[PDB]
């Protein structure tokens, strides 16, 4: 079982223009990997005080080192950890269930639409599938229970849906193709200058995609 | 409960006769202690040990508990200011499910909506809310996905009322190429009745008294033989002088004739509160205390009442969105300290009836319903009877506590449910067992009002006019 | 019967041909199956079907557990066999089949095999490495049994 | 509904058996208990020899009253000459007192004492003569089949927990065999 | 395929067994699973249903074959066998309950109604012995013979507290005590060491 850790071209530019751009060779051996997670870098300023505090109490006067009452109520050991994995690994023998196995088929459908959407207007395989799978007899074994549910099994489909979606991710168009700034503030100035009603906007305005990238961009935008 | 008598019985001895230990051993065994037993066995003529050893109500909307539905094991948890978002979200999921029980009770088959759209081809009778997000966009939804419907050229059944907001039962194709599922026919998810449904809820309480204990017999009894237990009802308002005449004639009925149980309808004023204005030195909260100290004067006028008779308050559209804390005791409490047997239930409430259900609520459902068909008063109660609900419209256009629901939630079918609709004629007619009843107007039907006997069921209208 | 054992002995599938023509196959849909049709059945069932007649309903072709490689196979190094692929309710099982076909030759043998079994079950049983793995379920009971006896004695030595 | 063993007897009920045996003692002293079966008697002289009941010694010797006497039977020579009788009998389990194993657990609790130094002494000849016993009924174990089982002498300890194992499989034997015909 | 359910609930029932075998007795079962139950009696239903249909077809249309009745004879005793399994499910089902009725009285929720009123009953009823005897039994405990009188037992969190003299139980307090309130205490779990 192989693990991964890369580094793109340029750094933190690579999301800024197409979202591909990234192996140079092509995607098939991606595609012959299980979770591919991206890692951003948003500034939280509690969340950067956070980070910094709990890593100079990581180096000094050793805050998160309270661990040993912690070792008291979870967790007391890595060596634990070890034991506990050679005895699950050998004794339970995991296996789907099937009651739950109508939801993933049902689930797969929706996954191979959301790359016919991301493509078709502008790499799933059954691998894919392979990998979501598995996940749950993972957590199954931790459980160590023979048999699997829907419940234990429906986590995992959050858990891979966080690694995937990073990596799929007449007025209007006669008027403003880029679609910028002939929004709402506009597009009730063009209207007014006689059925617009603001509310009426917001219901009716509510398949152009320009409206859902203004809905992104340009709603806080203003105009 | 468990102890040892012998252990016991030294303890008691520190003469006393072994019948009357033994009795007092027995009697006092169900109380235990960790023991605390000697602390109350210490506290204790023949007569005077004896005596010294010894030592039917209204749903409070506010003050009830709370069962929680899971689908898992098909069963209810000991679950006990404002309420929490997973509340919100889990709200919807318990109508569903507990409707999912129903449909599972009634045995063609149930799949979720992302099955269907799953697949391609096909043929099934969904279940799921009409909700609509988008014009021309009805959608349905159940906890796995939602789908748009149609009713293109579509000739359902003559149901009780389709309304949005709605868990309804359609039978068609998905169509994946438009994506748009078809309705053959528009149909509701069958009630049943109430006999078989408390047959099955096992054996705890839903009511107040933790088991079931309906066994006694004496309570169909008492009530078929104790007939003094008289329902009175009565819209009403209280700055009038013909409410005030009408009150002199009816209190001249009841003072002959001394009731049980009065019922007093919402609505106590013609004008609601927010005052912007001090020219007439008044405001909606002063008028209305006056309005309570003159109401107060008029039950004052004749003090056979309340001497025998409990009362009840219902609280209005117009006093200071469901369900609805009651009236504050600072408008109530000259009326309080004259009176002893007045409440203040919220709307709706229940009777708490040691054998039967009793539900009274006060709204307008049939103002509503003409204005939100897709496309009589028999409807209206099948309605009501066969969702299972008081409020079956989106929280978007009825604004519901989020604590309360299971209270709004019809979980059983009750015995009468008291429906005081302020735009219908009254009425009273059976469908399954609940009877449900309309006392209609009050004031516009030229001075009507009812008065309801339990034992016999029996309905009648009087009219000073 | 209500031990466990039994349900579980039942159960096993047997693959015995029916002498005649069986309408409403249970297991497809010709719908009669033709005579001498193969078809491996359920203990319980399979058990009597043959009985009611007087010619017998089942032909009950000898056991494939039972093959003569099997049998002198465990007649030969009965520690080393490993009963629990095969099927592997063994001596519960057999005592039924041998019971419906009657013969006398191999239960003397398998006796003894029970009996070295036990001698060896025995030896572990004071207080591994594979073999402790392969051993049917009632030897197994046997052998917690024994187990606790002996650890429950020694600490009743002291404490 | 104890379930425990429920055929075999628990090791410490045996020991709740062995508490019936009576027992020569020596008193401090120089009573009319009516419960059972005692019965005697009169207050006993000093340094007397007298038979009582293990359990009331017990008592006795846990308030030290009493001068346990020990058991003439047990003395190392004696237990030199069993072995010897052992090693030359493959087949016979000759002596044993019966319950003189639980007798020694107890003894060497507190009776002690009076022995003559029986520490590192008789200790290690019990233990040894046991397990020698042990194997020789290994030895004539192998033999079992249907349907006699020899018996002969061993001490009712070691029979209670060997129980469950040849309990148990000479009925499968008596079944399959007697089931054949 | 067929009697499988009966070979699920029995097999959980085996390792049910298994789970309880040291254990320490902290049994709780699981849970009764009445789904399968209830295909076992929409697959009997519909046999049966279908058993009577041709046993009244017999007269008309299938004029009594002989072998007709092989298939009545067959599904009677798939019919016995599922309810071998529900009984024998049952039946130790039940037996652990009365174990655990025995034990800690002494002196769950998600388990079947149908139970807890058996065990109600049940152990009305064996309170019911208790008022025989009268002996005095005190036969549901007391089951390790004493010895020798007295013993030290400490506090398991209990304070508290009182038979025959109050000893005013203190929270982690060890004493040296005859056995006889003893047993009555650890009923409760409020004493620990023996």
């Amino acid at each position: 079982s192989v693990l991964a850790a890369a580094n793109p071209i340029y750094g933190r530019y690579d999301d800024l223009k197409s979202p591909g751009d990234n192996i140079d060779f092509q995607t098939t051996i991606l595609s012959r990997f299980d979770m591919i997670f991206i890692v951003k870098d948003d500034h939280n300023e509690e969340r950067d005080i956070s980070i910094a505090n709990h890593v100079i109490n990581i180096h000094t006067g050793n805050a998160n080192a309270q661990n040993q009452q912690e070792e008291n109520g979870s967790e007391i050991s890595i060596e634990k950890m070890k034991r506990y994995i050679t005895y699950c690994r050998l004794k339970c023998a995991p296996r789907l269930s099937p009651q739950a196995a109508e939801k993933l088929s049902s689930n797969f459908v929706t996954i191979r639409k959301q790359l016919l959407i991301n493509e078709l207007e502008s790499p799933i395989t059954i691998r894919q599938l392979e990998a979501i799978i598995r996940i749950t007899e993972s957590l199954a074994k931790l459980e160590l229970s023979p048999i699997a549910q829907e419940r234990h099994v429906d986590e995992a489909i959050r858990l891979f849906q966080a690694s995937t979606m990073d990596a799929a991710s007449q007025e209007l168009k006669r008027r403003l193709p880029i679609g910028w700034s002939t929004s709402y503030q506009t597009l009730r100035r063009e209207f007014v200058d006689h059925r617009f009603s603001q509310l009426a906007l917001d219901k009716a305005l509510y398949e152009t995609i320009q409206l859902r990238h203004q809905g992104q961009n340009i709603y806080r935008s203003g105009v | 409960v468990k102890i040892q008598p012998p252990l016991l019985r030294p303890l008691a001895y520190r003469s006393i006769k072994s019948d009357g230990l033994s009795a007092l051993a027995e009697f006092v065994g169900t109380n235990i202690g960790a023991p605390a037993t000697i602390k109350f066995l210490e506290q204790f003529d023949q007569s005077g040990v004896k005596e010294v050893i010894q030592e039917f109500k209204v749903i409070n909307a506010s003050q009830q508990q709370r069962f929680s539905y899971n689908p898992h094991k098909m069963q209810f948890i000991f679950v006990p200011f404002l309420p929490d978002i997973e509340d919100k979200v889990q709200m919807f999921l318990t109508r569903y499910y507990l409707t999912n029980d129903r449909v599972m009770r009634n045995e063609n088959s149930i799949t979720p909506i992302k099955n269907l759209l799953g697949r391609d081809a096909q043929n099934f009778l969904l279940l799921g809310l009409l909700n609509k997000n988008f014009k021309g966009n009805w959608s349905l939804e159940d906890p796995s996905g939602s789908v748009e419907i149609d009713i293109s050229q579509t000739i359902p059944t003559q149901g009780h009322y389709y309304v949005p907001g709605c868990m309804v039962l359609v039978e068609g194709i998905y169509y994946s190429v438009g994506n748009k599922f078809h309705v053959t026919s528009m149909t509701l998810p069958p009630g049943e009745r109430r006999e078989i449904t408390l047959e099955t809820i096992g054996n705890l309480d839903l009511l107040g008294i933790r088991l079931d204990k309906d066994l006694k017999i004496r309570l169909h009894l008492l009530e078929k033989e104790l007939t003094d237990h008289k329902f009175v009802i009565l819209n009403l308002f209280l700055d009038d002088l013909k409410i005030m005449t009408a009150l002199s004639k009816i209190l001249q009925k009841l003072n002959d004739d001394p009731p049980t149980l009065l019922i007093w309808q919402g609505s106590f004023t013609s004008v609601p509160v927010f005052a912007s204005m001090s020219s007439r030195n008044i405001s909606s909260s002063t008028q209305f205390k006056n309005n309570f100290d003159a109401l107060a004067t008029l039950l004052s006028r004749f003090d056979n009442l309340t001497e025998n008779t409990t009362m009840i308050f219902i609280p209005g559209p117009n006093d200071l969105t469901l369900p609805q804390d009651p009236i504050p005791s600072a408008f109530t409490k000259k009326i309080n300290k004259v009176c002893k047997n007045v409440v203040w239930s919220s709307n709706p409430t229940r009777i708490a009836y040691l054998s039967q259900e009793i539900v009274i609520f006060r709204d307008d459902l049939s103002g509503r319903f003409k204005r939100h068909r897709l496309e009589e008063t028999r409807k209206l109660v099948k309605t009501i009877l066969d969702q299972g609900h008081l409020s079956p419209f989106l929280d978007s256009l009825r604004p519901i506590s989020w604590d309360l629901d299971h209270t709004l939630t019809l979980c059983p079918i009750p015995s009468t449910m008291v429906l005081c609709d302020t735009t219908s004629a009254q009425f009273d007619l059976t469908y399954n067992g609940c009877k449900v009843i309309n006392p209609g107007s009050f004031i516009n039907r030229r001075a009507r009002y009812m008065e309801y006997v339990p034992s016999s069921k029996k309905t009648i209208q009087e009219e000073i006019y | 019967y209500y031990d466990i054992d039994d349900v579980l002995a039942d159960g096993t599938e047997f693959p015995c041909k029916f002498q005649y023509d069986i309408p409403g196959l249970g297991y497809n849909p010709g719908r009669p199956i033709t005579k001498n049709t193969k078809l491996s059945l359920p203990l319980w069932l399979a058990r009597i079907l043959a009985i009611v007649g007087p010619v017998p309903f089942v032909e009950l072709l000898p056991p494939d557990m039972f093959s003569t490689k099997v049998m002198n196979a465990i007649k030969t190094d009965p520690v080393a066999l490993d009963l629990h692929s095969i099927n592997s309710h063994f001596f519960s099982l057999a005592i039924k089949w041998i019971m419906l076909f009657s013969e006398k030759e191999l239960a003397n043998v398998v006796s003894e095999l029970l009996l070295q079994r036990a001698q060896e079950l025995n030896h572990h049983a004071s207080s591994t490495s594979t073999f402790l793995l392969k051993l049917e379920e009632m030897e197994k009971e046997i052998y917690k049994k024994s187990h606790e006896s002996y650890k429950d004695t020694k600490r009743w030595m002291f404490k | 509904l104890p379930a425990h063993l429920q055929q075999t007897f628990s090791p410490e009920e045996i020991q709740f058996i062995v508490e019936n045996e009576p027992i020569k003692i020596f008193p401090r002293i120089t009573w009319q208990l009516i419960t059972t079966d005692d019965k005697a008697l009169n207050n006993m002289v000093a340094m007397r020899s007298t038979e009582v009941v293990l359990w009331i010694a017990l008592l006795l010797k846990q308030q030290s009253k009493c001068s346990i006497v020990a058991p003439q039977w047990l003395t190392t020579k004696e237990l030199d000459r069993k072995i010897q009788y052992e090693k030359t009998h493959p087949d016979r389990f000759s002596e044993l007192p019966w319950n003189w194993l639980v007798l020694a657990r107890i003894l060497f609790n507190k009776a002690k004492d009076d022995f003559h130094d029986p520490i590192h002494e008789l200790r290690g000849k019990i233990q040894d003569l046991r397990e020698i016993r042990q194997i020789k009924v290994l030895k004539g174990l192998k033999y079992l089949n249907e349907s006699h089982l020899q018996l002969d002498n061993l001490s009712l300890l070691e029979i209670n927990e060997l129980r469950p194992f040849i309990t148990e499989i000479m009925d499968k034997l008596r079944e399959i065999h007697t089931a054949s015909l | 395929m067929y009697g499988d359910l009966g070979n699920k609930l029995v097999l959980e029932a085996k390792r049910t067994k298994q789970l309880y075998a040291r254990s320490n007795q902290d049994v709780n079962l699981p849970m009764y699973h009445e789904d399968i139950i209830r295909n076992i009696l929409k697959e009997v239903s519909n046999l049966r249903k279908n058993t009577e249909y041709l046993k009244e077809q017999q007269q008309l249309g299938m004029l009594d074959d002989k072998v007709a009745k092989c298939q009545y004879f067959v599904t009677l005793l798939c019919m016995e066998r599922n309810k071998r399994c529900l009984l024998a499910y049952q039946r130790l089902r039940t037996d652990i309950l009365d174990s655990m009725a025995w034990n800690n009285n002494g002196l769950t929720n998600n388990l079947s109604h149908q139970e807890q009123e058996y065990l109600k009953e049940y152990c009305d009823l064996i309170t019911d012995l208790k008022s025989g005897d009268l002996v005095d039994i005190d036969l549901s405990g007391s089951l390790v013979p004493p010895s020798d009188v007295f013993i030290d037992v400490r506090v398991l969190k209990d304070a508290g507290e009182t038979e025959y003299g109050v000893f005013n139980l203190i929270k982690d307090s060890q004493f040296f005590v005859r056995q006889s309130d003893v047993e009555r205490l650890i009923q409760q779990g409020y004493l620990q060491k023996i």
